[PDB]
């Protein structure tokens, strides 16, 4: 099944970060007969590199940033589609340029025609980019070229927008790859499987059973480097839309009828199509903000957020999140869905946590009068697997209940995880399925259900108005009284 | 006040093109929206996508300045305007603005302690004007709610026996009780006969019609005192269409609260009525059924029969 | 408190049948002073394993307008709210079984308003023993003498419910058999529906008494 | 009489702008008997802008007022009174007339000047709409000429309307859909096809989604079986040739008999809109098969009528009939077996049926549930009366559903008895056109009730082997033939007692 060969186009490239994403991976699959043996790249930009200058590089490259090069003939073996054709961005000359270099190649390597374009650009010039390789008319045939877009799809609602309405005006809604996200082949596969091959699971799903659900998903290293890039940002545009908005829709997702990518996309985007916050005109029961301060981590002290170098003594981006979503359909109505993120917090983990109902009338004492109600526990992060906690019994001459669970993990039936996620990434971006992949219809949806915190926090205020929690609590304790207001307690982890 | 049409060539290379709102606003509260003018009785023109044409307009007079106004009426598209104090004709300000302006808008639950006002406003509908007013809107429910119960065939028979019909009302202004009584009198081929008065607690008033076959026609209105009137005045609680007859099929009663099933004594009170009950309809909001007088525009036929017999009516009151 | 599960209350002067009829403390044998109730509401609360947090409401009286016996079963509303409705008023399915005036079943449910939006309206179907089984006449004394004298004793009690009947009833007794307080007792005409406070029992929680 | 006084006049509705019809073939004398008067009776009540020019369309071109004589002339044979002729003075000044020729492509640069002229005449809006009524085999040429010109352009002030039929076969659907696709947008095609905007249709939604008993009991869990059914008491008129190429599986199986289908077993929608319920159709539609394709005998029956009696008076077979060719081939009762596969109707099987010359005119939805666990209250006649709930979208409009009940009497019996509702006795209002319904959304634009173009190419997939199967040819005498005034042939009621179930006697 592996994919037939082509040649790429790494648009800006020779830059920084592009050697050590990509040389490794595409050595380590060509090396592993991922690919077929004519497979070529071909560099970009406008600095005066050299052929001699790009093996060298890519020498140092593989040396110093991955496993090495192996054996010196298969370096030699390899050392044939590596070429440059210096020009522009905007330069229609050396798009035309560009293309007779393409067509001498395809002429004398017989790569048969197929090409897939990588675009790695700084992700302020995707509008003039897509609209001059629009211009020559680069992609008309179908199954002809595949062009990828890096993070980020813009920043607010109206340049997403924009970006589709230039994207939509130059290539069919079959080409474009958003890639973006970080969830592989693993997880998503697991829980579908999970969930749509057992005949119990299933009818305990709906609202008359559950009562709650939570997801969290934290980090415990700092800002570490980044300082600019994290400056603009901050953890709304970093981690709430992009990962935390996909364990939300496959957890809440109704049953497709197929496998391919259309019914699960389409049934994704029926499910987002229908949430919203829960208090719109008042954003203090749907929201709070935060910021690390100094404290104690691996018995060593570690600074605030306002000590890093690059980051101003005033700033107030935030770096952990907490919403309270909900859903609006036949099955859904009325059960919250709260959600989490943050940095600095300590025993990095994500998780999953479903918590049902009680019984209709209670006719057993409880040892602590408490009566745990029963929980599914599905894991992501280490240690996959699934956990479930039940009642039993005291042994002796009385009647009380004590909470036990039983355990499956992943890592003792199996444990030979599968290759690097960019790996499989590429691989798919090569054979051609789009499942893994986003459409414009669930970008736009995420970003209209963000929106109005977005907005709003986004707005200045106060410098010393942002609550603070130290690096290694928890929270702070304003998430903690968004909880309690209700009385579900957050999960202890 | 010179800077308002001199200021618009700095906004004209700076938008919303649609048509134009006005609003008069006595309160003194805060002091396709193309042109919004938030008089409030200078000039604080500043337009910012919602271009505000705001004037301040603190001194009162300002008829003079109304001329150019007028002339900053914007005329590209049929525009409305909101008059929402009173009603009158001394102040010159109306004439202009009823021939300058397409559409106009009112609101029957605001106005003051004089309850003949109502008919100065009454008669310039007869005159061609174009008046929408919105208290009729909320009546949308209670005529869609009459019709229900003489809807299946076999009370085909019964709708040509009505003859004794009582609404009762919150206590104060009756605008909205009386615009009801003339919607089933001119569908009945009902006119009006004499009008009294009997002042009290109650405030029960009294109407006469004639018929086709000149059966004697009664009629009363009751101003029950609730006490907890829900931010607007002079709602229906209640209506009851009877039967004078002795071999009447049956009456019909519209109960709407705990307290407004007050009539379930006396002789056939609860018996020779059939009692039914409605959740709750009173005290709109003014924002929603704007909206959608705004979107609809012409000449409605319903409305201008039903304001015909209020006219008659109200000139026979002084009389009466 | 005994204030939100138990109402009771006199008949007094008023008007029936299109004639005056005297109040109950002016009849004969009555003394001008009797406390004796002659109306009863009441709230059970089954607690078994399918009727969990349902309540149930029962109400007899006297002088009441029409004799009618009813039973009637609310169900709950949709989910989820998509169609509007033709007058600004919405209701729950309601099914029915009289009992006393015309044996029968009926039910309620909502249709379409013919036009040309999308609209609905209350409607409702209906069914009567009388116009298709036929008209019965018979004797219930008739067949109690007839069972006892065969015996199949199926309609007689077992005193277990005796008792059990006399338990769950007891505390409003209890507190019913008081000292006199002649003027703490509600009255209502004779010809309304119930006191106002059994209104005001039905409506704390949002519900409405069935106006029949 | 005179139902509810109270109900002059309260409704509030308008469309919006004046347009120009631009009636093609306006030969053939089918556009001045069918679309002309039901228009002009529209503006009898005041129903349309003041002002609705039309634009005939044909090969062969009469003058201005010799156009309006024939349009006059269907008028009388269908008149439903004139009142003041004043009125028709304006309207025959109002439309106009133009001619050309159908396949020149400059033809339509004479036809494109002449409604731009018309526009400066009125300058009402500047509207176009296109309701080509030819032959099915004028549907391409018809079209690609449209966008040569490119006189169709505004998303919003263009709309075309195409004219049943569609097609033949998959291969046929699929052919005409590239043509329009190229050059139209989605919203802008309609398809009017069914005549199915009869009021009790869009009914069948607003009774299984607004209360909260209904649903609960509708899935896999209760129901048995469903019986769709469609019959009418009216024979194969002198226009055989029409019929004679289309087959009753192809008339009224594939565009009319499947949308009854497709509203009784599809999801609740998320919330009412254009695309948020058409949307649903398509995906219940493409978990649907027959139930057996090996053996075909299983899962369809053909037949064809013969002589008998329908009304005390004779009546000669269907290879009599002043046209048809002796010894042919094209059924007229079919029936089918269908299934549907997912997770709410695993296992339910739908029976479907048709035809012509049967008993009486009918159409029923009906629906049956399964029988008790326990048999306690076994009582007599083998209590072999499960209940039902049946619809009606025909004469005597309502819904009845059937249950047990005790029968008087000192030992326990169980009776049959049912609650029905009907239409006529509790709202008193009499039935309305509905081709009439149609035409006016066709101005303000829904396309609710118009098939969406993916959706046609399912309907015509579920049936392939059924259609392909049986237009091979085959013996003459080998065709089940049935009496006219009889319900089945005698093959078709043996596909339904296999399984142990009965038709329904109706």
């Amino acid at each position: 099944r592996t994919p037939e060969p082509l040649i790429l186009t790494i648009f800006g490239a020779s830059g920084d970060l592009t050697q050590r994403k990509l040389v490794p991976a595409i050595y380590q699959m060509k090396r592993e007969r991922r690919l077929p043996p004519e497979l070529t790249v071909v560099g970009f930009a406008r600095r005066d590199w050299s052929h001699d200058h790009f093996r060298e590089q890519m020498r140092k490259g593989i040396e110093e940033f991955s496993t090495g090069i192996g054996s010196e003939d298969l370096w030699n073996e390899f050392a044939q589609g590596l070429f440059y054709c210096s020009g522009n961005m905007d330069d229609p000359e050396s798009y035309l340029k560009l293309k007779n270099f393409l067509g001498e190649l395809d002429e004398k390597r017989n790569t048969r025609g197929n090409r897939v374009f990588y675009l790695a650009v700084s992700p302020n010039f995707f509008p003039p980019g897509i609209k001059q390789l629009g211009a020559a008319g680069m992609l008309s045939d179908p199954v002809k070229s595949r062009i990828v877009i890096e993070k980020p799809f813009g920043r607010d609602l109206s340049s997403a927008q924009s970006l589709n309405r230039v994207v939509q005006s130059v290539c069919k809604e079959n080409q474009v790859y958003r890639i973006d996200h970080y969830l592989g082949k693993e997880t998503v596969q697991n829980l579908m499987v999970f969930r749509f091959a057992n005949a119990i699971f299933e009818p305990l799903w709906n609202r008359q059973f559950v009562d709650h659900v939570q997801i969290t998903v934290a980090e415990t290293v700092g800002v570490e480097e980044r300082a600019g890039y994290y400056e603009s940002a901050g953890a709304l545009r970093d981690m709430v839309q992009n990962h935390l908005m996909q364990l939300f829709c496959l957890t809440a997702m109704d049953p497709p009828n197929a496998i391919d990518a259309d019914s699960i996309r389409n049934e994704k985007v029926k499910v987002l199509q229908a949430t919203r916050l829960a208090d719109i005109n008042n954003l203090e029961n749907a929201g709070i903000r935060g910021q690390y301060k100094a404290g104690w981590m691996g018995g060593k002290p570690v600074p605030g957020y306002r000590e890093e170098p690059g980051v101003d003594p005033s700033s107030t981006t935030p770096t952990f999140a907490a919403l309270k979503l909900m859903v609006d359909n036949w099955r859904w109505q009325g059960v919250p869905f709260y959600l989490r993120t943050g940095k600095r917090m300590p025993k990095k983990v994500s998780e999953i946590a479903i918590q049902f109902r009680q019984v209709p009338l209670l006719i057993f004492q409880s040892v602590a009068h408490q009566a745990n109600p029963n929980v599914l526990s599905l894991r992501i992060q280490p240690n996959e697997g699934i956990s479930l906690r039940f009642e039993a019994k005291m042994p002796g001459s009385e009647l009380r209940t004590r909470t036990v669970d039983m355990d499956f993990s992943y890592g003792s039936s199996f444990g030979v995880a599968a290759a690097d996620a960019y790996h499989r990434l590429l691989l798919d971006c090569m054979l051609g399925d789009q499942t893994l992949f986003t459409r414009a219809d669930e970008v736009e949806e995420a970003w209209r259900v963000v929106t109005p915190v977005l907005s709003a926090w986004d707005a200045p205020s106060d410098p010393l108005s942002m609550p603070l929690y130290e690096a290694g609590t928890w929270e702070p304790a304003e998430a903690e009284w968004l909880i309690n207001k209700d009385g579900r307690r957050w999960r202890r982890l | 006040l010179e800077a308002i049409e001199s200021e618009l060539a700095q906004i004209w290379q700076t938008r919303a093109t649609t048509f134009s709102f006005l609003v008069y606003e006595p309160d003194r509260v805060q002091s396709n929206p193309c042109r919004i003018i938030t008089l409030c009785p200078q000039a604080q023109l500043s337009a910012y996508c919602c271009e505000y044409i705001t004037l301040r307009g603190t001194s009162d007079a300002l008829e003079r300045i109304g001329g150019v106004i007028t002339e900053l009426m914007l005329p590209t598209l049929p525009k409305y305007v909101w008059w929402k104090a009173s009603p009158e004709a001394e102040y010159g300000l109306f004439q202009r603005l009823l021939s300058h302006a397409d559409m106009i808008i009112v609101d029957s639950s605001i106005f003051n302690n004089p309850e003949q006002d109502l008919l100065q406003l009454a008669q310039l509908v007869n005159k061609p004007e174009a008046i929408a007013d919105l208290n009729w809107s909320r009546l949308a429910p209670w005529q869609e709610l009459t019709a229900e119960a003489f809807d299946p065939p076999e009370r085909r028979s019964a709708v040509g026996e009505i003859d004794q019909i009582s609404i009762d009302y919150e206590k104060g202004n009756h605008a909205q009780a009386l615009m009801y009584l003339g919607w089933v009198a001119s569908r009945l081929q009902w006119t009006p006969v004499s009008y009294s008065y009997q002042p009290g607690v109650y405030e029960i008033h009294k109407i006469q019609f004639c018929a086709p076959n000149q059966r004697p026609i009664e009629a009363e209105l009751a101003g029950l005192p609730l006490a907890d009137t829900g931010q607007v005045l002079g709602d229906l609680i209640s209506l009851k269409l009877g039967s004078t007859n002795t071999q009447a099929q049956c009456g019909t009663v519209l109960c709407s609260g705990t307290v407004g099933c007050m009539r379930m004594e006396a002789g056939g009170g609860a018996q020779n009525y059939r009692v039914q009950q409605v959740t709750a309809l009173d005290d709109q909001n003014t924002e929603q059924l704007l909206g959608r007088q705004l979107q609809r525009w012409g000449r409605d036929a319903l409305y201008d029969e039903s304001m015909a017999i209020v006219l008659a009516i109200l000139q026979l009151s002084q009389a009466g």
